[PDB]
C-alpha cells in the first residue's frame, strides 16, 4: 500500500504542478496575440535496434548474482562466460561491418 | 484598507522577483557586442546579478540590441521579439541601436532599431563602457521595480 | 627645463618570460599502472 | 539530401544541405551587417574617415588604423 | 592555524561596522562588509573608504548615501549620485580626494549635484532653440474691400 | 626566422607507449585540467562591486559632451563652426547671429548623441577648449528624444561637470 | 505518518534542487575568477527563489501543439518519475524497502526517456523531433553500460537489495576493487544525463518557458543529484550504526555533494564532445571494457571464493 501511495503522490504533486503552471493570473484583457518518412538516418534506426538486442541480452545475465549462488557452479560460470562471449562477438560484427560509423 | 495593502506588497513582490532574474537575450550585431561580453567577464560579472550569461530567445526577458541593425538584418530581429514571452523588455546599447550612429546616413542601415521594436532603455556611447552597459541594465531594474500592474488591475 | 615623456628606465625592463612552460609531472605509465593494480589486488582480497 | 535555413562576430546566415551527418553544402549569407562604410567613407576627410577603420574588424582596432595610416 | 586568524578578522568586521546592525546594514545595502579608511563624505551623504591592500579596482568605494536631493536611496542607489569632485577620485582617475585637493570654485559651477532624472518630470525634453524665421504678413484689423 | 608548431615524432620505446596507454586509460591530462580549474577556485575574483567600486578611468576619457565657460561666466564658443566640420557623424548642428553685446555667440548647439561617435575629434578641433567630451558615462535614457542635446542641455552639463572637467584637462593638456 | 514521510522526502528534494542551481553558479563563477550570484540576498542565498517566482509567472507560450494530451504527459511523466527515483534509496533507511531496489531504479530511469520523445512530437516540428531523436539515442545507449556496470558491481554484494550494498561496503569502499568499473559509471551518468561534456541537446540547438521549462529543469536536477547519491551508495559505501543513524546520514550527504559538485567542477573544464564521439566512446571503447570486466567480475568471486551470501 505504502509504494502505490508514493507512486500517487509523486504524479499527482508532478500533476499539479504542471496545471497550475499553466493557469496562473495574466492581467490582461485583450486578444491573444504528417506520417511520413522523417529525414533521419537510418543509422539512427540502427542505433535504437541495436540497443534493444543488447537490453535483451542483458535481462538474461540479470539472473547472474543468483545464479552465483548454486552448486553446479562449473555450468554457471560456462555459460555467464558464453552468453557475455556472445555478446561480444555480437559488437564485434557490428563494428567490422561498419554498423557504428556515422560517416556517410 | 488592506485589500489595497495586499496588492501593494504582491507588486512588490512580482516586481522583484522580475528584476532579480533578468535573464537576456543579446543580439551580438557588432563592436557593441564586445563590451556585452566584457560585462560578463569577471570584473563585472553581469552574472552575479542574477542576469545570466546567455539565455535562449524563449527563456528570455530581455533583447539587449548591441550593434548596427541593417535593413537585411531588420525582420530577423522582429522575429526574435516576437517570440518573446512577457514581459519582455528591450535595452538599445550604442550609438548605431540608437539612432544609426556612424551610418546613419547609409542606405542599407534602419536609423535605430526603435522604428523595428518598442526599446525599454537608451544606453549612450560608441561603444558604451562594460560599466555603462551594467548602468543601464541596472536602470532597467529600478524601471521594472516602479511597474505596478496589479494596483492598475484591481482599480479597472 | 629637461624634456620629459614616457621612456623605459635607465638600464631597460628586467626580462620578461614568453616561452611556452607546461612542466612535466606525475609517474610514468608502468608506475600509474602499478598501483592501479595494487588497489584492485587488496580490494579484491 | 536534408536543407537547412541556418546554423551557427556578428550573425551568419549558413545554408546548409546535409546528408545525415555529413555536410554536403555550405552557402553563406552575409550582408547582415552590410553598413555601406566604403561609399560612407567617399563623404569624408581622410582624417574623417579614420574611424570608420575602427569598426571594421573591431578585434584589432589599432592594426585597422595602421594599414589605412600607412595607406595615406 | 590561519583558519583562527582568518575568522578573527571576520569578527572584527561587525564591530568595525558598529555592531551587528551596522554589519548587517551594510551587508544588505551594498553586499560588502569590508572595513576600510574613511577618506571623507560629501554634503548629499556618501561617504568615501579607501584600503590600499585590496587589489586595483576593490581599493576605494563608496556607501551611498540614503537620502538625496528628497529621494529615498536606502536601496535605490545609482552611480550617478557621486558629484564630480569625488567622481574623479572614485573612477581613479587621480590619486588625491577633493578633501587634499578640492576644485576650483566658479560662481557658476551648480552648488547642488543631480543625478540621473531619466524617467521623471525632471527628465530633458528636446526643443529647438533659434526663433521663428519667417514672419508672416498680418492683414488689417479694419475693413476695406 | 620560424618555428614549427606541431612538428614532433614520438617515441615507440615500450617506456612512452605505456605512457600514452596509462594517459588513455586513465585520463591523466583531464585529471591535469581539472586541477587547473581547481586553482581558480580558490583564487580572489577579479570582481569588483558597481556601482560601490568603479573602473578605473584616465583624464583622456571620452565620455558625456559638456559646453564650458570662462572663470567670468562667459562662454567659451564663439559659434567657429570647426567642431561641426569635422564631426565624422555629422552629429553636432550650430546657428549663430551676433549677441545683443555684439558677441559672436550660437543660437542653436545640438548634438544627437545617437548619431555620435564619441570620437573626441570636435574637442581636438575646438580652438578655445569650448566642447569637451567629460567624464561621465552614466547617463543612458528610457527615451530616444532625451539623448538629442540642445544647446541648454549641454550648458547645463558644463555647469554641472566643470569642476571635474577642469581638473582633468589641467592633467592632460601638456600632452596636447 | 507514512504521508508525513513522503512530504519530508519529496519537498527537501525540490529544495535541493533550487539550491543547487545557486551553487553550481557561484562554483561555476569562483572557477571562472568571478563570484556568481551574490545580490539577491545575502551571498545570493534568495536567487533560486527569485527565479523560480519569475518563471512561474512568466507567460507560457507554448505553440499550438500537435498533441495537447503529449505535451502534457512530457513534464509529468519527466518530473513523477524523478521524485520515485528516491523512494528506495537507503538514507540509511529507505522509505520503501525494496528486495529488488536496484532494478527497481534501473526499471524506472529507462522510463524516463519517454519524456523525451514524448516532448519531442508535442513540439510540432521536425526540427525539434529529430533533436529528440538524438538525445534517445544517446541515452539508451548510455543505459547499456550503466546496466551491464551496476551488474558486474551486484556480483560482490550478493543481492538487488540496496541497503544490501551498505554491508557489502562495511569494511572497504566497493571503489577499490571496481575503480575501473566507477570510472566507467561515473562518465556514464554524466552522458545519461546530458552534462557536459555530454550536452549536445543544449549545444546543438544552439548550433520550453516559464513553469513547463521550470518542471523539465527541476526533473533535471533532481535526477543529478540521484545519480549522484547512487554513484555515492554504490562505490563510496558509508558505515551504518544502528544505534546513530544520523552519523550515516551526515557522512553520506557529504559524499554525495562532493560528487555532485564534481559534476559542475567538470561542466567548467572541458570542451564538448562531437555527437559521433560520444557514441564511439560508448559502443568502441566504454562497452568492450564493461563486457570485459562484466566477465572478469562473474569469474573473480568464484576463483577467489568469495562468492557473497544471497540474504
Ligand atoms: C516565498 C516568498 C519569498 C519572498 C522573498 C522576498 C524577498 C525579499 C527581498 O525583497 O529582498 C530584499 C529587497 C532588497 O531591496 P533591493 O532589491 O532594492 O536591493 C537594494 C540593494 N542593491 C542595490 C544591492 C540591489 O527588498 C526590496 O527590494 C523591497 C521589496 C520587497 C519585495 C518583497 C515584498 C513582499
Ligand atoms: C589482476 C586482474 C585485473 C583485471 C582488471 C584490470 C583493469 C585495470 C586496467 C584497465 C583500466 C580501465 C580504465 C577504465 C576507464 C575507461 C578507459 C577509457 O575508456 O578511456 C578511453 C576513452 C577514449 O579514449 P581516446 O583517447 O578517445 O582513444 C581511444 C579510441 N582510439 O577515454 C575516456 O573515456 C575519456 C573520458 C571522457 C570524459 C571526460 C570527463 C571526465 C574526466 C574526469 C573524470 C574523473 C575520474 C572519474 C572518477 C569517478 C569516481 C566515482
Ligand atoms: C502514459 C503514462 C505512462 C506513465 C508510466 C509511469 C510509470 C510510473 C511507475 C509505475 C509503477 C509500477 C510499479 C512497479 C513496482 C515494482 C517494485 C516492486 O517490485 O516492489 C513493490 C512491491 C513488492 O515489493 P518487494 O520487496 O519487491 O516484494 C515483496 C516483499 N519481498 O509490490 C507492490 O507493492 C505491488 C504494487 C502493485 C501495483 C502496481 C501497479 C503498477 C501500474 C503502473 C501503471
Ligand atoms: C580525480 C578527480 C575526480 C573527482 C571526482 C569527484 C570525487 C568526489 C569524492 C567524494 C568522496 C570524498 C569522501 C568524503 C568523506 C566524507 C566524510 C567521512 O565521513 O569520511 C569517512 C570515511 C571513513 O568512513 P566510511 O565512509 O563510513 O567508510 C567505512 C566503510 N563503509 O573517510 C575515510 O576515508
Ligand atoms: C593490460 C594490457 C597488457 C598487454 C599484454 C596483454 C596481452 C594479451 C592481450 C592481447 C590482446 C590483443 C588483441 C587486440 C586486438 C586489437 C584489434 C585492433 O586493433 O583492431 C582495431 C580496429 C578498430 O579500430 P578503428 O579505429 O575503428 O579502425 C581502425 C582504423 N584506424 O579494428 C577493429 O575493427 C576492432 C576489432 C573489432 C572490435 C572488437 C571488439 C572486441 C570485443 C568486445 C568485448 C571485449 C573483449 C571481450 C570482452
Ligand atoms: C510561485 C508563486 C508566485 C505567486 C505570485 C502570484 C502573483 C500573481 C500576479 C501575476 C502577475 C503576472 O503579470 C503578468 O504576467 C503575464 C505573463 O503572461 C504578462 O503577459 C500578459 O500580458 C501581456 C500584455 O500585458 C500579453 O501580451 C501577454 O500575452 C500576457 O501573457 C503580463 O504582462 C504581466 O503583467
Ligand atoms: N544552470 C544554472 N545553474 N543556472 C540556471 N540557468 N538556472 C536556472 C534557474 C532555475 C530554474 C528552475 C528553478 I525551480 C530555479 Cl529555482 C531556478
Ligand atoms: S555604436 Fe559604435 S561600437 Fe556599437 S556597433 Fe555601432 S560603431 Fe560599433
Ligand atoms: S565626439 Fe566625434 S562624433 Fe561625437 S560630436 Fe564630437 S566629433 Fe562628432
Ligand atoms: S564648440 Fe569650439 S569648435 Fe565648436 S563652434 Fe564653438 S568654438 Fe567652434
Amino acid at each position: 500500500m505504502n509504494l502505490m501511495l508514493a507512486l500517487l503522490t509523486n504524479f499527482t504533486l508532478a500533476t499539479l504542478l504542471v496545471i497550475i503552471a499553466f493557469w496562473l493570473p495574466q492581467l490582461n484583457v485583450y486578444s491573444e496575440k504528417g506520417s511520413a518518412r522523417l529525414p533521419f538516418s537510418m543509422k539512427f534506426f540502427l542505433v535504437a535496434i541495436t540497443f534493444l538486442l543488447f537490453d535483451l541480452e542483458i535481462a538474461l545475465l540479470l539472473p547472474l548474482p543468483w545464479a552465483s549462488q548454486t552448486a553446479n557452479l562449473n555450468t554457471m560460470l560456462t555459460m555467464a562466460l558464453f552468453l557475455i562471449i556472445l555478446l561480444a562477438v555480437s559488437l564485434a560484427y557490428e563494428w567490422t561491418q561498419k554498423g557504428l560509423e556515422w560517416t556517410e | 484598507s488592506r485589500g489595497e495593502y495586499v496588492v501593494a506588497k504582491l507588486d512588490d513582490l512580482i516586481n522583484w522577483a522580475r528584476r532579480s532574474s533578468l535573464w537576456p537575450m543579446t543580439f551580438g550585431l557588432a563592436c557593441c557586442a564586445v563590451e556585452m561580453m566584457h560585462m560578463a567577464a569577471p570584473r563585472y560579472d553581469m552574472d552575479r546579478f542574477g542576469v545570466v550569461f546567455r539565455a535562449s530567445p524563449r527563456q528570455s526577458d530581455v533583447m539587449i540590441v548591441a550593434g548596427t541593425l541593417t535593413n537585411k538584418m531588420a525582420p530577423a530581429l522582429r522575429k526574435v521579439y516576437d517570440q518573446m514571452p512577457e514581459p519582455r523588455y528591450v535595452v538599445s546599447m550604442g550609438s548605431c541601436a540608437n539612432g544609426g550612429g556612424y551610418y546613419h546616413y547609409s542606405y542599407s542601415v534602419v536609423r535605430g532599431c526603435d522604428r523595428i521594436v518598442p526599446v525599454d532603455i537608451y544606453v549612450p556611447g560608441c561603444p558604451p563602457t562594460a560599466e555603462a552597459l551594467l548602468y543601464g541594465i541596472l536602470q532597467l531594474q529600478k524601471k521594472i521595480k516602479r511597474e505596478k500592474r496589479l494596483r492598475i488591475w484591481y482599480r479597472r | 627645463s629637461k624634456v620629459k615623456q614616457d621612456m623605459p628606465p635607465v638600464g631597460g625592463y628586467g626580462p620578461i618570460d614568453y616561452k611556452r612552460n607546461l612542466p612535466r609531472r606525475g609517474l610514468s605509465g608502468y608506475s600509474m599502472f602499478a598501483v592501479g593494480i595494487g588497489a584492485l589486488l587488496f580490494g579484491y582480497w | 539530401n536534408l536543407t537547412l535555413n541556418f546554423g551557427p562576430h556578428g550573425v551568419l546566415r549558413l545554408v546548409m544541405e546535409l546528408s545525415g551527418e555529413m555536410v554536403r553544402k555550405c552557402d553563406p549569407h552575409i550582408g547582415l551587417l552590410h553598413r555601406g562604410t566604403e561609399k560612407l567613407i567617399e563623404y569624408k576627410t581622410y582624417l574623417q574617415a579614420l574611424p570608420y577603420f575602427d569598426r571594421l574588424d573591431y578585434v584589432s582596432m589599432m592594426c585597422n588604423e595602421q594599414a589605412y595610416s600607412l595607406a595615406v | 592555524m590561519e583558519l583562527l586568524q582568518v575568522l578573527k578578522r571576520g569578527l572584527q568586521q561587525v564591530s568595525g561596522h558598529g555592531g551587528l546592525r551596522g554589519y548587517l546594514r551594510v551587508l544588505f545595502r551594498a553586499n560588502d562588509v569590508r572595513v576600510g579608511t574613511l577618506v571623507g563624505e560629501d554634503k548629499y551623504g556618501n561617504k568615501y573608504y579607501e584600503d590600499n591592500k585590496q587589489f586595483f579596482g576593490r581599493h576605494r568605494w563608496v556607501i551611498y548615501t540614503t537620502e538625496m536631493n528628497g529621494k529615498n536611496t536606502f536601496w535605490d542607489v545609482d552611480g550617478s549620485m557621486v558629484p564630480p569632485e569625488w567622481h574623479r577620485w572614485l573612477h581613479c582617475m587621480t590619486d588625491d580626494p577633493p578633501t587634499v585637493k578640492p576644485p576650483t570654485a566658479r560662481k557658476f559651477i551648480w552648488t547642488n549635484h543631480k543625478f540621473n532624472l531619466s524617467g521623471t518630470p525632471q527628465q530633458y525634453v528636446p526643443y529647438s532653440t533659434t526663433r521663428k524665421k519667417i514672419q508672416e504678413w498680418v492683414p488689417p484689423s479694419t475693413p476695406y474691400k | 626566422t620560424y618555428k614549427y608548431v606541431n612538428l614532433r615524432e614520438p617515441s615507440m620505446d615500450m617506456k612512452s607507449v605505456t605512457d600514452r596507454a596509462a594517459q588513455t586509460l586513465l585520463w591523466t591530462e583531464l585529471i591535469r585540467g581539472l586541477g587547473m580549474t581547481l586553482s581558480y577556485l580558490f583564487r580572489e575574483p577579479a570582481t569588483i562591486n558597481y556601482p560601490f567600486e568603479k573602473g578605473p578611468l584616465s583624464p583622456r576619457f571620452r565620455g558625456e559632451h559638456a559646453l564650458r565657460r570662462y572663470p567670468s561666466g562667459e562662454e567659451r564658443c564663439i559659434a567657429c563652426k570647426l567642431c561641426e566640420a569635422v564631426c565624422p557623424a555629422q552629429a553636432i548642428t550650430i546657428e549663430a547671429e551676433p549677441r545683443a553685446d555684439g558677441s559672436r555667440r550660437t543660437t542653436r548647439y545640438d548634438i544627437d548623441m545617437t548619431k555620435c561617435i564619441y570620437c573626441g575629434f570636435c574637442q581636438e578641433a575646438c580652438p578655445v577648449d569650448a566642447i569637451v567630451e567629460g567624464p561621465n558615462f552614466e547617463f543612458s535614457t528610457e527615451t530616444h528624444e532625451e539623448l538629442l542635446y540642445n544647446k541648454e542641455k549641454l550648458l547645463n552639463n558644463g555647469d554641472k561637470w566643470e569642476a571635474e572637467i577642469a581638473a582633468n584637462i589641467q592633467a592632460d593638456y601638456l600632452y596636447r | 505518518m507514512f504521508m508525513i514521510n513522503i512530504l519530508m522526502l519529496i519537498i527537501p528534494i525540490l529544495l535541493a534542487v533550487a539550491f543547487l542551481t545557486l551553487v553550481e553558479r557561484k562554483v561555476l563563477g569562483y572557477m571562472q575568477l568571478r563570484k556568481g550570484p551574490n545580490v539577491v540576498g545575502p551571498y545570493g542565498l534568495l536567487q533560486p527563489i527569485a527565479d523560480a517566482i519569475k518563471l512561474f509567472i512568466k507567460e507560457p507560450l507554448r505553440p499550438a501543439t500537435s498533441s495537447a494530451s503529449m505535451f502534457i504527459l512530457a513534464p509529468i511523466m519527466a518530473l513523477g518519475l524523478a521524485l520515485t527515483m528516491w523512494i528506495p534509496l537507503p538514507m540509511p533507511y529507505p522509505l520503501i524497502n525494496m528486495n529488488l531496489g536496484v532494478l527497481f531504479m534501473l526499471a524506472m530511469s529507462s522510463l524516463a526517456v519517454y519524456s523525451i520523445l514524448w516532448s519531442g512530437w508535442a513540439s510540432n516540428s521536425k526540427y525539434a523531433l529529430i533533436g529528440a531523436l538524438r538525445a534517445v539515442a544517446q541515452t539508451i545507449s548510455y543505459e547499456v553500460t550503466l546496466a551491464i556496470i551496476l551488474l558486474s558491481v551486484l556480483l560482490m554484494s550478493g543481492s538487488f537489495t540496496l541497503s544490501t550494498l551498505i554491508t557489502t561496503q562495511e569494511q572497504m569502499w566497493l571503489i577499490l576493487p571496481a575503480w575501473p568499473l566507477a570510472m566507467m559509471w561515473f562518465i556514464s551518468t554524466l552522458a545519461e544525463t546530458n552534462r557536459a561534456p555530454f550536452d549536445l541537446t543544449e549545444g546543438e540547438s544552439e548550433l520550453y518557458a516559464a513553469g513547463p521549462f521550470a518542471l523539465f529543469f527541476m526533473a533535471e536536477y533532481a535526477n543529478i543529484i540521484m545519480m549522484n547519491i547512487f554513484t555515492a551508495i554504490l562505490f563510496l559505501g558509508t558505515s551504518h550504526n544502528p544505534h546513530m543513524p544520523e552519523l550515516y546520514t551526515i557522512n553520506f550527504t557529504i559524499k554525495s555533494l562532493l560528487l555532485t559538485m564534481s559534476f559542475l567542477w567538470i561542466r567548467a573544464s572541458y570542451p564538448r564532445f562531437r555527437y559521433d564521439q560520444l557514441m564511439h566512446l560508448l559502443w568502441k571503447n566504454f562497452l568492450p571494457l564493461t563486457l570485459a570486466l562484466c566477465m572478469w567480475h562473474v569469474s573473480l568471486p568464484i576463483l577467489t571464493s568469495g562468492i557473497p551470501p544471497q540474504t
